[PDB]
């Protein structure tokens, strides 16, 4: 009974939680990359204000 | 041509001014040392060029020269028995003039410009030529290399050179327009070569490996993926396919492997022998070799060069097999190139266009009618290496969507030393439905139904595992112990093969059909004896078990006598039983 | 009509190129790009301004140069020439025939983006379709004018189910006493990112059934340019709308593997440096998908109908 | 000679100098101020109008009025000689032992050319490291790249010092005895503190191992560009020795995690967009340019062998530094924290460790002919005993059979005697003797992986040789 | 503007047992009904429109399907108003902006609906307001902010989303009108996470 | 949370008998700062203070949910200025209640995002620690003075 | 500057069983104590300031509460120095820069504290230096980096943060002073993740 309970219940929930956390972290990293791109664009635009 | 000077140096990125007229994605030579690079962005008078090699030591003002062509390969005689890198540089000729190291800025030619070839014309003056027709033939090892007109060239023939000794640089046919045709031509690696029509898959690609092309066959011109972990056989199976398949020419591509593993492949391959003629295996193969420390551009462009060479050999009427080792290492180079270009990532860091590139690479395979009116085919087998055995990574989903076969390896069967270690429960093939009109005409009429019976027997053994993992194997009923024993017989005497044996390395369809008939003849009579009522242990002891086991090591030409003897022997033995 | 060319190219990078003095290019227009070798490319204006106009190219930009490239205007809005003779033909998603037959003569030229249907002009779908499958006909029944997609896995046979539904579909007028005749049935099949091994199956099934004489096929292959995958469902829906609402046909539209469409849209969106969404996908997918699905339904005062059965594989 | 005085911008580690187009990219410059102090720097971008210089050390005393820049060398070069054996350097070639500087036979660029793949040959000879868990089960072959994976509190430095102290080659076991071959050790320490620096200095000099070693030591407070340049100089010296004097060298890299972080801040300081988890997108290629400099070359008698060492950040094996290292290297040796907490030294856990080139360096003609089967049998028996030990805690010892109790005792004696060697220097013969003594506790006939020929020759010896003095 | 705002003390009878018994909503309160796709948000909001005891019902379909508006336009002229015996459509105002309609018009429809509901409040009626989806309004704000090249705060949404949402929901409540009468507005908003 | 805060403000007292002083104290003065409060909670607070009779000792700073957002930057500072003035100039014992600091943080994030500041976690500006510290640390007791300031902020956890 | 660094061979007694027995720190060593809010970092550091056997204790309150410094100012003059018997405050130096103080002074407090600790080292004493939070120093660096418009690191910090942290910690150790005497500085720094 314990073997069946663990195998059919306990593991898939942990796996789903792991899969959710990975997606959240990846999304945050992608947003950080976008912000870094914008600040680099502003930095390059600053130098051309008066050559 | 367009010539400019360097304006800014910053890492691998170089800005060159005065380059008005240069075209996008052309190959340029940067600096006085002659470093190569690609133009990636045009802006007014300036051009952005991404240099392949190390840029330390460059100065502002050094010349930049544009070749005016994109990345391309030289196609012609002299590619067989050769070793190349990702950008078609002959490593053997580099070793002669440089030593043990590869100095930056070395210049070599893909095809030898001083070797003489035996020309033999086929066309005559006044003939009209279109792209794809044959101008003449040149002998090369065991083959006759057909000289093809480039696919984009058409016209009328003015003058033809007579038969004699010539190099690849000398023009052999000159048209009325004035265009001179040589023994070789160039073609961009990223553009597919044209054909007339694509035929359907209806002939099997005989691998010589029993499980692979009996249970999960792949048609000629099909695609297959073979993922697995270390010690799982990935490499032996590949080289066994190179040795024993019915493909005329083999192309081997290694994308960014470890150095000591490319060393094994480069040392061992010249020592193999072609089973058709007894000569070296090297006389019909081309290898592309890249290690991890080569420039990332060559590693990324390694597979396109290989598939272009395979297409060129397909256009001559041959059958070509292409083996791409570890496409994950190609995807890593693609990810690195995308990161250096500051592109947005998707999923696990990969660029969003990974699936498009993988689809564009695998779609070049197939059996076609060439422009010359002859049939040809290219078969692609691509190895995948998951990071931890999870087939949920992006590359494996991108591969699974397009391939027609999927040979899943497992290290658990390698731990038991059962080779080939192929998980027959997770593998599949989509070429079975279109191949049996060939099977029941050239092998045997009962071959498909026998194969489904064998698959059903394999499936029934797998459905009893939750019995054996709880109750001891010996306690089971007779009707279940019988199917367990026949499953063990299948696993040990049919699904197992030795590649180092003299006769067991290659297995034909008639031999495999005979073995399967032998096993089913054993199984049906054992079952019938079970309702007759006997001791099960006596059945497991009968001498026909030796006839089952020793059918693997019998030779090909003497198999039918053994098959007939065993056919009479199993009946004689089971009639002798009470 | 006269033609106008622009030669003031100032910047090429990736899929985008800038034209300097093109102040008379309408927003969203279709341009025709020619290089020095004579090869002709297509493109669309995605942004127009006084200083320059931004054009994205439908395929790769290899071989373009600032010295010899010229841009020519084609039309202010992307249009498709439709005709009643398109039945039984095959097209490559951009509108060109690939069956080897001569091109069609357009009766009308319709915008491919379509127009929203007025909610007042709509009417309720009420005609039940018998498909022959118990799990559908009893518990998930299909009505003329419904958009009912199929959620599938990787190795599951969704395409066989779609073909079986296409074969066995009937309206059963006897249960309501609505006569005996059949208002003509039609099938519009659009494939995005399909492989040859799979496409051959649909071709053979249509030939065996004999439904090819009343069907229009738009085929986009895996090696085709990525932009042509975006345009493929819109032209199929334009043809279906034209047939249903101008010739009283009962059409059935099948869109195969819209996951390929979504990945193509992600590629195009990420090529222009935009803020991404939930998993790297563009943040405007909801509107883009709504502009495709919402074109089906039934219209008051007209006999025709459009029924959509999209197919998508769940990752 | 020539000095550039057109400084126009100073901020943090960067400064801009105008009219400096004569400076090559990647050159080394000297920065001089009004007080006479001279600092180092590297050019990172050259343009028509100005050049960008990344400054070593700190920029406290600089000003735009009196600062001047002069050229040192266009390409970073290192003077190599055979006098370097027994010397210590600070990571950029400057001696720190107090002895006079060496006279160079040659000056070589620190960045190395790739080896031609058709010039290599297969590794076929082993190195005796003196550790039983490495020599017997995870044998190190001449030309292999075998990293060591460790945690935070694990004693990686002590193991590195022991391996550098005890490493040797065995020509007597090869063929008919062959001949004496020169051996050397190259040690590169990157990002170490003062305590580890003193430990290494005392350890190398207290036993005479300094006379055959070259030490490149880089402190934690040193500039990060020196930490970037250190392993390339170490590999340049190793390649020079091996492929111009036929030495058998062994390169030990103390912590590659420090290198990866230093590469990270260097990339961040040059306005580059990072890749996965903040790391640079070219980290795979940069790490491959370091690892793939080892190997053995056709026609040459020398060889280079590498043992990189790295600390897993949060014990996450999926972290990018352990992940990309496994894609270039040929196995790994993993230290265990549980074995360390039980008091066992060295804490080498044989289960997740693996050597991929082991089968090419074992078998008759070298070491002993029963090596591979003994290693396989030890691995399988230890794997059985480990799970029997967990089963005991539930079902009790009395519920087991006799074989399970023997496996449990085998696992206990194995962890007590084989792994826990302490500071002993064991030869391969002693390790094989102890391995056969441990297998003798198992009954004959249960040794499935070993043929009867070797069992009839070696089985039966008692443990008293090491049991009397653990 | 209003004179005063009063504390609600009478229930808003929706006609559903679980909502009217376990989780009641008052005559001047607000409620939110989040849920996944195919969960019941639209059927629940159309049942509220059919069976509630409000005098005037304002329905705002911000960015949803076009067939539901056809269902409302067809069914409602034939049904019966619960409290006056007339046709049900005589007390209903529809503001429809479907999913394929222009995106920027999604923002305006919510304000138009709440302004009409406030207007009918000033005449002493009891008004019920249903918003079919506010996530589409949030997406319209996100698209406009992306065109403005503003810096997103979280998930790509503009940082001022919460202020707009608070300003929309605050217009509800039971008031004493400028004319001395008594009226109330209830807001029920569906969310599509 | 609002009911608990109201109960605490209603029932709070000191026990000089336990400490042996024997003094009888005077009730706390209340400073109430509302940021983005709704009518449903504002009416409850007003009715509770009316029933307990504490309005004659209270100073109220109200910023409703339909009020402009950027005004929330000022309200805690003025409320704490009044509290500090009363406590350390007239020897009052002041209890300060701040209704929702989450709204204050959103108002700060709007300005931070408008100015392209470098964000911390979840998009909030990097200087939010200092800005929150300039509000909280204005409470406490001062040597040689009878007055005191006590803070009971309320915030909602997302 | 100093004459020569020496190896650590004398324990730094803290008075806590788990730290003295299981996880010892030497006289010239360094240690770090990270943890979330409410775990015990400040109480542990103040107990170390009270009970350790160091001759001179230097405490740096970088960006923390002012009541913690008030507690030290009030209670320390009443305690007893363990190894001399005088008042405990006579051996303690406090550097205070609380949270609502100006941001840019947080780095200066750390540098002043470490410089004073090295000054007392040169006289032959063994000094213990406590840093209440080194994370606030990083936050101040990030705030200045925002005003400099430079390229940030992984979480917005400047790229040179690790160099500063390394240069701060490597100032500790047991040395031979320029006068020939022996001194030691040990650093315990708290981290607030
Ligand atoms: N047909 C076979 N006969 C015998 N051994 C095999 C066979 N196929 C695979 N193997 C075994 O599988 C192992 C894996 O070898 P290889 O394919 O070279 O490396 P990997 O699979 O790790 O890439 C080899 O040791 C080999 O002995
Ligand atoms: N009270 C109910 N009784 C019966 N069916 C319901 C009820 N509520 C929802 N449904 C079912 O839910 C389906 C659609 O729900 P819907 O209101 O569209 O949710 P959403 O708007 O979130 O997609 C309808 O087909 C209907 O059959
Ligand atoms: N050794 C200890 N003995 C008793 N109580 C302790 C001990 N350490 C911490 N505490 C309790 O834990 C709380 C932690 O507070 P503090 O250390 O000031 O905050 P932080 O650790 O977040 O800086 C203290 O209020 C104290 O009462
Ligand atoms: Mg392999
Ligand atoms: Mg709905
Ligand atoms: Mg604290």
């Amino acid at each position: 009974r314990r073997v069946n309970a663990l195998e059919q219940v306990v593991i898939p929930g942990i796996r789903a939680q792991i899969r959710f956390i990975q997606q959240v972290l990846e999304q945050r990293e992608r947003e950080d990359t976008f912000r870094l791109k914008r600040i680099k664009g502003k930095i390059e635009a600053r130098e051309a204000e008066e050559e | 041509m367009i010539q400019g000077v360097i304006q800014k140096i910053a890492g691998p990125a170089v800005i060159a001014k005065g380059m008005l007229g240069a075209r996008m994605y052309d190959i340029c030579k940067v600096g006085e040392e002659g470093l190569v690079g690609e133009i990636i962005r045009l802006d007014g008078d300036t051009a952005f060029v991404q240099v392949y090699e190390d840029t330390s030591g460059l100065k502002v003002g050094e010349p930049v020269v544009s070749t005016g062509l994109p990345l391309a390969v030289e196609l012609g005689p002299g590619m067989l028995n050769g070793i190349y890198d990702g950008i078609q540089r002959p490593l053997e000729r580099i070793r002669e003039k440089t030593g043990i190291y590869i100095t930056r800025g070395v210049v070599v030619h893909a095809l030898d410009r001083e070797k003489k070839w035996a020309w033999t014309p086929m066309v005559k003056p006044g003939d009209e030529v279109r792209g794809g027709m044959v101008l003449g033939t040149v002998p090369e090892f065991g083959f006759t290399h057909k000289i093809l007109v480039p696919p984009d060239v058409r016209g009328r023939v003015k003058e033809v050179k007579p038969a004699g000794e010539y190099t690849v640089e000398e023009p052999v046919v000159v048209l009325e327009d004035g265009t001179e045709l040589k023994m070789y031509h160039t073609w961009p690696v990223r553009r597919a070569r044209p054909v007339q029509r694509k035929l359907d898959p209806n002939t099997p690609f005989l691998t010589g490996m029993r499980i692979l092309d009996v249970l999960f066959p792949v048609a000629m011109g099909g695609t297959a993926a073979i993922p697995g972990p270390f010690g799982s056989g990935k490499t032996v199976t590949q080289q066994s396919l190179a040795k024993w398949s019915n493909a005329d020419v083999v192309v081997y591509v290694g994308c960014g492997e470890r150095g000591n593993e490319m060393t094994d492949v480069l040392v061992e391959f010249p020592e193999l022998t072609d089973p058709k003629t007894g000569g070296p295996l090297m006389h019909r193969t081309v290898l592309i070799a890249n290690t991890s420390n080569m420039p990332v551009a060559a590693r990324e462009a390694s597979i396109y060069v290989g598939v272009t060479i395979a297409e060129y050999f397909r256009d001559q009427g041959f059958s070509v097999a292409l083996m791409a080792d570890s496409t994950s290492r190609w995807a890593e180079a693609l990810r690195e190139i995308s990161s250096r270009l500051e592109e947005m990532p998707a999923e696990e860091g990969y660029p969003p266009y990974l699936a498009a590139r993988l689809a564009a690479f695998y779609e070049r395979a197939g059996k076609v009618i060439t422009l010359g009116g002859e049939e040809g085919a290219v078969t692609i087998v691509g190895a995948v290496s998951p990071p931890g055995g999870d087939m949920s990574e992006p590359v494996t989903q991108s591969t699974l969507r397009i391939v027609g076969a999927f040979w899943r390896l497992d290290a658990s069967l390698a731990f038991r030393r059962h080779f080939p270690a192929i998980n027959w429960n997770g593998s599949y093939s989509l070429f079975t439905s279109a191949l049996d009109p060939w099977y029941r005409e050239n092998v045997a009429e009962d071959y498909p139904e026998l194969r489904d019976a064998i698959s059903e027997l394999l499936q029934r053994e797998a459905g009893l595992q939750e019995i054996v993992q709880l109750v001891g194997p010996d306690a089971l009923q007779d009707a279940e112990r019988l199917v367990i024993e026949v499953g063990r017989i299948i696993r040990e005497d049919f699904l197992q093969q030795n590649a180092y044996h003299e006769v067991d390395a290659y297995c034909s369809m008639k031999k495999a059909y005979g073995i399967m008939k032998m096993i089913l003849a054993f199984y049906k009579e054992a079952e019938a004896a079970i309702k007759r009522g006997v001791s099960i242990d006596e059945i497991l002891q009968l001498p026909v078990l030796e006839r089952i086991g020793r059918a693997r090591y019998v030779s090909e030409e003497e198999f039918p006598a053994y098959f007939e003897e065993a056919m009479k022997e199993i009946q004689g033995a089971f009639k002798a039983l009470a | 009509l006269l033609k106008k060319e622009y030669t003031g190219i100032t910047y090429i990078s990736g899929p985008l190129l800038f034209v300097e003095n093109a102040k008379d290019l309408a927003y969203g227009a279709i341009v025709d790009i020619k290089d020095g070798t004579g090869r002709v490319r297509g493109g669309q204006v995605i942004e127009v301004s006084e200083e320059y106009a931004v054009i994205q190219v439908f395929e790769e930009t290899t071989g373009l140069d600032l010295a010899t490239t010229s841009v020519s205007l084609v039309e202010d809005v992307a249009r498709l020439g439709v005709s009643k003779e398109m039945l039984g033909r095959r097209f490559n998603g951009i509108g060109k025939p690939i069956d080897g037959l001569p091109p069609i003569t357009p009766e009308k030229r319709l915008p491919i983006t379509g127009l929203p249907l007025n909610p007042v002009a709509r009417r309720k779908p009420e005609q039940f379709i018998q498909t022959g499958i118990s799990t559908i006909d009893v518990m998930n029944t299909l009505v003329r004018g419904q958009k009912l997609p199929i959620f599938s896995g990787s190795g599951l046979p969704a395409n066989e189910i779609a073909a079986q539904i296409a074969r066995q579909a009937t309206v059963r007028p006897d249960l309501s006493g609505e006569g005996e005749k059949e208002e003509p049935f039609a099938v519009v099949f659009a494939a995005m990112g399909i492989t040859q091994r799979e496409l051959s199956y649909f071709i053979q099934e249509f030939e065996r059934t004999g439904a090819l004489s009343r069907s229009v096929l738009f085929l986009n292959k895996a090696d085709d340019p990525t932009i042509e995958r975006i345009l493929t469902p819109r032209m199929a829906l334009t043809v279906a709308e034209y047939l249903a609402f101008e010739h009283d046909y009962h059409v059935l539209v099948i869109l195969t593997d819209m996951t390929n469409y979504c990945e193509a849209l992600r590629e195009i969106g990420a090529a222009r440096e935009e803020i991404p969404g939930r998993r790297g996908y563009p943040g405007y997918m909801y509107t883009d998908l709504a502009t495709i699905y919402e074109r089906a339904g039934v219209v008051e005062g007209k006999k025709g109908s459009v029924t959509q059965i999209p197919i998508l594989s769940m990752p | 000679k020539k000095e550039y005085t057109g400084i126009t911008y100073i901020s943090g580690p960067l400064l801009f100098v105008e009219n400096a187009k004569d400076l090559a990219y990647g050159a080394i410059v000297d920065i001089k101020d009004g007080t006479g102090r001279v600092r180092g720097g590297q050019v990172i971008e050259v343009s028509e109008e100005y050049a960008v210089i990344q400054v070593f050390e700190e920029t406290t005393g600089l000003d735009l009025a009196t600062t001047s820049v002069s050229l040192v060398e266009d390409v970073a070069r290192l003077g190599v000689s055979k006098e370097m054996l027994g010397r210590r350097f600070n990571g950029i070639g400057k001696p720190i032992d107090g002895l006079p500087p060496i006279t160079p036979e040659k000056r070589l660029p620190i960045t190395g050319l790739p080896l031609n793949p058709v010039a290599r040959r297969k590794p076929e000879q082993f190195i005796q490291t003196g550790i039983s868990t490495i020599d017997v089960m995870n044998t190190l072959v001449r030309g292999q790249k075998l990293p060591i994976f460790s945690g935070s509190g694990l004693p990686a430095n002590e193991i590195a010092a022991q391996i550098a102290r005890q490493a040797t080659v065995r020509p007597d076991l090869s063929g008919e005895g062959e001949k004496e071959e020169p051996f050397a050790v190259v040690f590169a320490a990157m990002g170490i503190t003062q305590r580890e620096l003193s430990y290494f200095i005392q350890e190398f000099e207290r036993t005479g191992a300094l006379s055959r070693s070259v030490l490149f030591l880089n402190k934690a407070d040193d500039p990060t560009i020196e930490r970037i340049l250190t392993p390339r100089m170490a590999l340049t010296v190793a390649e020079y020795l091996a492929f111009e004097h036929d030495y058998h060298v062994l390169v030990i890299l103390t912590d590659m995690t420090n290198y990866c972080e230093a590469l990270r801040e260097i990339g961040a300081a040059r306005e580059e967009i990072p890749g996965r988890r903040g790391y640079p997108g070219y980290m795979y290629t940069d790490l491959a340019t370091i690892y793939e400099r080892a190997g053995v070359v056709e026609g040459k008698k020398g060889s280079v062998t590498q043992i990189p060492i790295l600390s897993m950040p949060d014990d996450d094996r999926t972290h990018p530094i352990p992940d990309l290292t496994g894609y270039i290297t040929e196995g790994q040796i993993q230290l265990s924290r549980e074995l360390h907490r039980k008091g066992i030294y060295p804490p080498i856990d044989p289960l997740p460790s693996l050597s991929r080139l082991m089968n090419n360096g074992v078998g008759k003609g070298k070491t002993r002919e029963d090596h591979k089967q003994v290693s396989d049998q030890l691995y399988s028996a230890y794997a059985n005993g480990v799970d029997i030990r967990k089963l005991v805690a539930i079902i009790g010892e009395d519920a087991l059979t006799e074989n399970d109790r023997r496996y449990l005792q085998f696992a206990d004696a194995f962890e007590r005697f084989f792994i826990n060697q302490g500071q002993q220097n064991r030869s391969i013969e002693e390790s094989l003797q102890i391995a056969w003594a441990l297998l003798s506790m198992l009954p004959q006939g249960e040794l499935k992986r070993i043929s009867k020929d070797h069992i009839g020759k070696y089985y039966g010896q008692k443990l008293e040789e090491i049991w009397g003095a653990p």
